[PDB]
């Protein structure tokens, strides 16, 4: 999916990340250890797997 | 040898005439086959394929 879409799914931070999750249908793929500092100061956030 | 011309050897060497043999290849088999879904279908590269 990413290799076809390769200019709009990828952001170019961590923080465009959060902001595009918050706004639109989008599940951005994060280090674990920024998400328990997200998830944790922003709670309609979640981590989704394992 | 001339100059103008160049080598023109006699290559014919007839003490041996029967000299190589080379070797039947690859041929690249040329499968005919057609476009359908999910077997033959296209990509979605953003560029042109060979
Ligand atoms: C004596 O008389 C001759 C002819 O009357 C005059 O011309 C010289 O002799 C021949 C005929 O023109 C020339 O030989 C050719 O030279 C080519 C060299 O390629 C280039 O070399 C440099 C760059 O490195 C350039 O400055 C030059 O202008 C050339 O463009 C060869 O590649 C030629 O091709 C063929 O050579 C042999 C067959 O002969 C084979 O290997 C191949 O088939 C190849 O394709 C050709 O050999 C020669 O260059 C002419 N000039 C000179 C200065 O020698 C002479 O001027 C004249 N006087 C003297 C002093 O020789
Ligand atoms: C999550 O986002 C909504 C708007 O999308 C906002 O109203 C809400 O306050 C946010 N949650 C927290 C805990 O701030
Ligand atoms: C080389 O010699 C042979 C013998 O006649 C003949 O093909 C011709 O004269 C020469 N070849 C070429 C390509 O000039």
């Amino acid at each position: 999916f990413m290799s076809s879409r390769r200019q709009s799914v990828l952001v170019k931070s961590n923080e465009e990340g959060i902001q595009r999750v918050l706004t639109s249908d989008y599940a951005f793929l994060m280090e674990s250890t920024t998400i328990e500092f997200v998830t944790q100061r922003n709670c309609n956030l979640t981590q989704i797997g394992g | 040898w001339d100059p103008a011309s160049g080598l023109n050897m006699t290559e014919s060497q007839k003490g041996k005439p029967a000299n190589i043999t080379d070797s039947l290849s690859n041929r690249s088999l040329i499968v005919t086959t057609i476009l359908e879904e999910p077997y033959v279908l296209f990509k979605k590269s953003d560029k042109p394929l060979y």
